[PDB]
């Protein structure tokens, strides 16, 4: 239950505009690897799609 | 630097006023800047109707000041700019490290 790494999800249907950014499917979900950053929170899609995902459109699932 | 020429630059506005003012826009991408006391380290107020816990929300991206040469201001760990007008424009289009690539400036 949110031990060391939490999970986030996309509220809208944000689309990747570049390989660096991570595409999201309004309803998807991943983990959190870098929450220290104020911009992007290096997340990791279950499929294995690692990229900078929008912090705003994102929000820690929390318990 | 005479930033009074640009729009995003606003010193006569404070954070509280910056957060509200941007709120009036009510548009995704709404981005602006706010002068800082620092000798050279303004702040990029980015407003994007997002987040669920708190919406709307204001992102205070304080340009990372890197007292170096060049290496000065930047916000993405990707590339560094020797000026603010660049970081503000480089994000206007193309793509960079910004929750919501700047694409909508605001003014008083």
């Amino acid at each position: 239950g949110s031990p060391e790494e939490t999970l986030v999800i996309a509220l809208y249907d944000y689309q990747t505009n570049d390989p660096q950014e991570l595409a999201l499917r309004c309803d998807e979900e991943y983990y959190l690897l870098d929450s220290s950053e104020i911009h992007w929170w290096r997340v990791q899609d279950k499929n294995g799609h690692e990229g900078y995902a929008p912090s705003s459109y994102l929000v820690e699932k929390s318990p | 630097n005479n930033l009074e020429t640009y729009e995003w630059y606003n010193k006569s506005i404070s954070r509280d006023k910056a957060e509200k003012l941007l709120l009036d826009t009510g548009k995704e991408g709404a981005f602006m800047v706010r002068d800082s006391r620092t000798p050279g380290t303004y702040t990029v107020s980015v407003f994007t109707k997002a987040i669920i816990s708190e919406n709307p929300c204001i992102k205070h991206y304080h340009i990372k000041e890197t007292n170096d040469s060049p290496k000065r201001y930047y916000v993405a760990e990707k590339y560094v700019f020797d000026s603010i007008p660049l970081l503000i424009q480089y994000h206007q289009y193309n793509g960079g490290g910004l929750v919501t690539r700047l694409r909508y400036p605001v003014c008083g």
